[PDB]
C-alpha cells in the first residue's frame, strides 16, 4: 500500500543483515521498482585455490566458503569426493550427516528470521509504546501459552530496551529505517514488543541449537567430523551424547513452535500485501534427508525433502533434475569473456574485474541457468516441489498456513511466501528430529560402523548434491593424477542472487525486485524485505 | 561513552567469526551488547542499510570519545583493493581509515590476523593480514573460527585491564599459550605409540591417537581441548584430527590435512 512517487535510482550498499557483501541497484518509476541489479562485491578464489590439491583436503577449504551455512559445504564436498572415489558411505554416516544438516536448518532459519529479517517488519522503538499487560493478552491469544510471553516478561524486555535507548548509544539500531516512524511498518506496538522479546530469546536459543549440532559435528561454527567414506565421530553414535542431542534439539523445537511460527504467522497477517510482491516462476531442488545417499541419483530420488524443477509456476508438472542441464554463464559477471555456458564439470574461474556499476559486468557471482532459465532455489522451491508431490508433512503445514492466513497458495509465489516457507520447513525438520535420532541411536548401538574403506583413483569425477538452508548446492570434481584438476561449486545464493545470464535474463532476486513499492526512497525497507526473504549469502555465492 | 564503542569491520571473510562471537556465553551476546560495549557498526546484524549504514559507521569513527576496531577477514589487495568493496570503497581503504584513530585493534579469526584462506596459494586476490596490510601490531585471536571464549575474553580484557600478554604472533598468551596436543586427552596413546591407521579401523573406534591421520594438535597453539566448543565438543573428540587452524598460513603450512608432511 504505502508508495512514493519517486522516480530515479536507489542503491543500497551495503545490504546489511545478510551474509557477505552485496550492492543492490534499482531504477524506480513512481515509487515502484522497474529494473534491478544484484552486484556481489567480494571475490576470494576457493575454486582456484583448490586446483592441484589433495581431494581429501577439499571439504576443509570449501567449508570456508561460508561460516553461516557451516558444514553444508564440507558435506557437499564429502559427497562429491565419495562420488569421484566411488565409496558408499555406511548407514550411520548417512544418518549422522543428515542429522547435522537438520541441526543446521534449525539454527540457520531461527537466526535468519529474528536477527536478519525481522528488523524489516518490526519497529523495535514502537515496542517502547506498547503496554505489557495488553501485549501479554495478545500473546496469550495468538501464541502457545508461555511463561516467556507474560506481562512481567514483556515488561522487563521493554524496560531493558527503554534504558538502552535512553542511553543514547543505540548501537545496531543506529539509523534504523524505523526510527521516527516509517509508513512501511504496520505492526501494532504490542506485536513489536512480543517480537522483540523473542528476538532476544532467539539469541540464546541459537546458542543452544549450535550446541546440539556440535555434539555430532565436533563443533560449531565449522564442523570437524566428516571424512571421505563417512564420518569419524564414533561417540556421536552413543547413548549419552545422543540423549543430550535429543534434549537440546527438543528445546530448540519448543521455541520454533511457541515463538518462531506464531510470530511468522503474526507478521504475515498484518502484511498480507506482501503475498503479492516479489514472486518468481521457476524452482529447483536437489532434495535433502535422503534414505539412500549412495549416489546423486539415489539422493535425488530418495530425499524425504524431494527433488524437482517447477517451471512457469506449473505445480502440476514437477520435472526431474537433469544434472547435465545445469550450467553457468559469466557475461554480466566479473570474469573473462568466452566462459558463458559452462557445465560445472567444465567450469572456468577467470576473474576479470571492470568497474563499479558497469551494467555489462556487475557481479563476482556467475549466473547459473538450468535449461536456459533462472531458477529460484531454497525453502519456497522445496515447499512447492514437496507439496506438489504430496509430501504429507508439507501438505499439513502448508495448508495450516494457507488456512490461518486465508490466502490461496498461488500467494506463496512472493516475498511473503518465501519467508513463510522457511518457517514451514523449520516446523517440519523439528517434526522429524525424534524419529531420525532414534534410528541412529538404535543403529549405532547395534553396530557402530561410521567410515567405509575406499581408494584414490588416478582419474575420476564426481558431484556432491545437497539442499542446504538456502537451496540447491552442488560440488563438482575432476580428479586427475590423484589430485584436483577442477573443483567447482554452484551454490544456492548463486542461483538466486547471481546477475543476468548471457540472454540478458534477470536472476530470481533481480526479477523479484521489479514491482517493489518504495514508500520512502530515503529509507527503502521494501528493497531489503525482498532481498532478505531470499536469505542472501554472498560468500557462499561467490566463493 | 557510557559504554565503550566497538566498530566491527568485515573484509574478505566467511562470517564464521561473527557467528562464533554470538556462540559466546559468559556473557551472552545481548548482554555484552546492551550492558558492556556499544557495538556501533556490525553489518551482519545492524538495522540500517545502504547510506544509513555508512552514516552509522561515520558517526562511530567520529565519536566524541574513541572506539575499538574489530577486524574480520583479510584484505583483498589486488587491483587497488577493488576485488573487495563496501559502500563503493575498497576494504583496505576503509580498515586504513578505521585503524587510524582506533583505541585498539582486535583481529578476530585466522583470516584477519594472518591473511586467511583467501591468501592460500595461489592467492588470486592477493589478500593479506590486517597487520601485513596496515603495518601495525594487532591483537590476534586466530582460529577458523576462534573460540568465543577467547574473543569475548580478549575484547573485555582489552577494555578492562588493557592490552593482554601477547606471544610472537600476537595471540593473547592466556589462550594461545599451550599446545592443543599437550592438553589432548589422547596424549597417552600418542606416547604409547598407539595410532589410528584409518577412520574405519578398530584403533579409530577405540580412540587411538590421530597423529598418523595427520593431527596437527602437536604443532598447534590453542585451548580447544581444555575449553571445548559450545560447551560440548572439539575436533579430536569427534574422532577427527586437528587442522592446525589457529596457526598462521595454516592453509599451506598444514595442507595435506591427513598426512604428517
Ligand atoms: S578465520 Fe575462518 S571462520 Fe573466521 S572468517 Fe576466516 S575463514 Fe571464516
Ligand atoms: S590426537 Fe592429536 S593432539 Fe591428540 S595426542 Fe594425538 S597427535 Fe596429539
Ligand atoms: S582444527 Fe582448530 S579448532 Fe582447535 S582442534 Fe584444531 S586448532
Ligand atoms: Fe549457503
Ligand atoms: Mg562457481
Ligand atoms: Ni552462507
Amino acid at each position: 500500500t504505502p508508495q512514493s512517487t519517486f522516480t530515479g535510482p536507489i542503491v543500497v550498499d551495503p545490504i546489511t543483515r545478510i551474509e557477505g557483501h552485496l550492492r543492490i541497484m534499482v531504477e524506480v518509476e513512481n515509487g515502484k521498482v522497474k529494473d534491478a541489479w544484484s552486484s556481489s562485491q567480494l571475490f576470494r578464489g576457493l575454486e582456484i585455490i583448490l586446483k592441484g590439491r589433495d581431494p581429501r583436503d577439499a571439504q576443509h577449504f570449501t567449508q570456508r566458503a561460508c561460516g553461516v551455512c557451516t558444514y553444508v559445504h564440507a558435506l557437499a564436498s564429502s559427497r562429491c569426493v565419495d562420488d569421484a572415489v566411488k565409496v558408499s558411505i555406511p548407514a550411520n554416516a548417512r544418518m549422522m550427516r543428515n542429522l547435522v544438516m537438520a541441526s543446521q536448518y534449525l539454527h540457520d532459519h531461527l537466526v535468519h528470521f529474528y536477527h536478519l529479517h525481522a528488523l524489516d517488519w518490526v519497529d523495535v522503538t514502537a515496542a517502547l509504546k506498547a503496554d505489557p499487560n495488553k501485549a501479554a493478552k495478545l500473546a496469550a491469544s495468538i501464541d502457545t501459552a508461555r511463561t516467556g510471553n507474560s506481562e512481567k516478561a514483556l515488561k522487563a524486555v521493554q524496560d531493558k530496551l527503554k534504558a538502552f535507548v535512553e542511553s543514547g548509544q543505540l548501537g545496531i539500531f543506529t539509523n534504523a529505517y524505523f526510527l521516527g516512524g516509517h509508513k512501511a511498518y504496520y505492526l501494532p506496538p504490542e506485536v513489536n514488543l512480543i517480537a522483540t522479546a523473542h528476538y532476544l530469546e532467539a539469541l540464546h536459543m541459537q546458542v543452544k541449537a549450535a550446541s546440539a549440532m556440535a555434539i555430532l559435528g565436533g563443533k560449531n561454527p565449522h564442523t570437524q567430523f566428516t571424512v571421505v567414506g563417512g564420518c569419524s565421530n564414533y561417540q556421536g553414535l552413543t547413548k549419552d551424547p545422543l540423549a543430550n542431542y535429543l534434549a537440546l534439539s527438543k528445546e530448540v523445537c519448543q521455541f520454533v513452535n511457541e515463538c518462531y511460527i506464531p510470530d511468522l504467522l503474526a507478521v504475515a497477517g498484518f502484511y498480507k500485501d506482501w503475498g503479492g510482491i516479489g514472486g518468481t516462476s521457476n524452482y529447483l531442488a536437489f532434495g535433502e534427508f535422503a534414505t539412500d545417499d549412495s549416489s546423486p541419483e539415489k539422493h535425488l530420488a530418495t530425499s524425504q525433502f524431494p527433488s524437482g524443477v517447477i517451471t512457469g509456476r506449473d505445480l502440476g508438472k514437477v520435472d526431474n533434475v537433469d544434472l547435465g542441464a545445469i550450467y553457468e554463464d559469466v557475461k554480466y559477471s566479473w570474469y573473462a569473456p568466452g566462459g558463458d555456458g559452462k557445465h560445472p564439470y567444465d567450469g572456468v574461474t577467470d576473474p576479470k574485474y571492470t568497474k563499479l556499476d558497469d551494467k555489462d559486468h556487475y557481479s563476482w557471482m556467475k549466473a547459473p541457468r538450468y535449461k536456459g532459465k533462472a531458477m529460484e532455489v531454497g525453502p519456497l522451491a522445496r515447499t512447492f516441489i514437496a507439496y506438489a508431490k504430496g509430501q504429507p508433512d508439507f501438505k499439513k503445514v502448508v495448508d495450516m498456513v494457507l488456512g490461518k492466513l486465508s490466502v490461496p497458495a498461488t500467494a506463496l509465489h512472493s516475498t511473503l511466501g518465501r519467508t513463510a516457507a522457511r518457517g514451514i520447513e523449520t516446523a517440519i525438520v523439528c517434526a522429524n528430529m525424534e524419529k531420525w535420532i532414534k534410528e541412529m541411536a538404535d543403529s549405532g548401538a547395534k553396530d557402530n560402523t561410521l567410515c567405509a574403506k575406499w581408494e584414490m583413483p588416478e582419474e575420476s569425477k564426481g558431484v556432491g548434491l545437497a539442499d542446504a538452508p538456502r537451496g540447491s548446492l552442488s560440488h563438482w570434481i575432476r580428479i586427475k593424477g590423484k589430485k584436483i584438476d577442477n573443483f567447482q561449486l554452484v551454490v544456492p545464493s548463486t542461483w538466486n542472487l547471481g546477475p543476468r545470464g548471457p540472454q540478458g535474463d534477470k536472476s530470481p532476486v533481480e526479477e523479484a525486485l521489479i514491482g517493489t513499492p518504495i514508500a520512502d526512497p530515503k529509507r527503502p525497507v521494501e528493497i531489503l524485505r525482498t532481498v532478505h526473504a531470499f536469505d542472501p549469502c554472498i560468500a557462499c555465492g561467490v566463493h | 561513552k557510557h559504554r565503550p564503542s566497538v566498530v566491527w569491520l568485515h573484509n574478505a571473510e566467511c562470517t564464521g567469526c561473527t557467528e562464533a562471537a554470538i556462540r559466546t556465553i559468559k556473557p551472552y551476546i545481548d548482554a555484552l551488547i546492551l550492558d558492556t560495549i556499544s557495538l556501533d557498526y556490525q553489518e551482519t546484524i545492524m538495522a540500517a542499510a545502504g547510506e544509513t549504514s555508512e552514516a552509522a559507521l561515520h558517526e562511530a569513527l567520529e565519536g566524541k570519545d574513541g572506539y575499538y576496531l574489530v577486524v574480520e577477514g583479510g584484505l583483498p589487495t589486488i587491483d587497488g583493493g577493488q576485488w573487495g568493496m563496501v559502500a563503493g570503497h575498497p576494504m583496505i581503504e576503509t580498515c586504513k581509515k578505521a585503524a587510524a584513530k582506533a583505541k585498539g585493534i582486535i583481529c578476530i579469526g585466522t583470516c584477519s590476523p594472518y591473511g586467511g584462506v583467501q591468501k592460500a596459494k595461489p592467492n588470486p586476490s592477493q589478500a593479506k593480514g590486517v597487520s601485513e596490510a596496515l603495518g601495525v601490531k594487532t591483537i590476534n585471536i586466530p582460529g577458523c573460527p576462534p573460540n568465543p571464549i577467547n574473543f569475548v575474553g580478549a575484547v573485555v580484557h582489552v577494555l578492562t585491564k588493557g592490552i593482554p600478554d601477547l606471544d610472537e604472533n600476537g595471540r593473547p598468551k592466556l589462550f594461545y599459550g599451550e599446545l592443543v596436543h599437550d592438553n589432548c586427552p589422547r596424549l597417552p596413546h600418542f606416547e604409547a605409540s598407539e595410532f589410528a591407521p584409518s577412520f574405519d579401523s578398530e584403533e579409530a573406534k577405540k580412540g587411538f591417537c590421530l597423529y598418523e591421520l595427520g593431527c596437527k594438535g602437536p604443532v598447534t597453539y590453542n585451548n580447544c581441548p581444555k575449553v571445548l566448543f559450545n560447551q560440548v565438543n572439539w575436533p579430536v573428540q569427534a574422532g577427527h584430527p586437528c587442522l592446525g587452524c589457529s596457526e598462521p598460513d595454516f592453509w599451506d603450512t598444514m595442507t595435506p590435512f591427513y598426512e604428517q608432511g
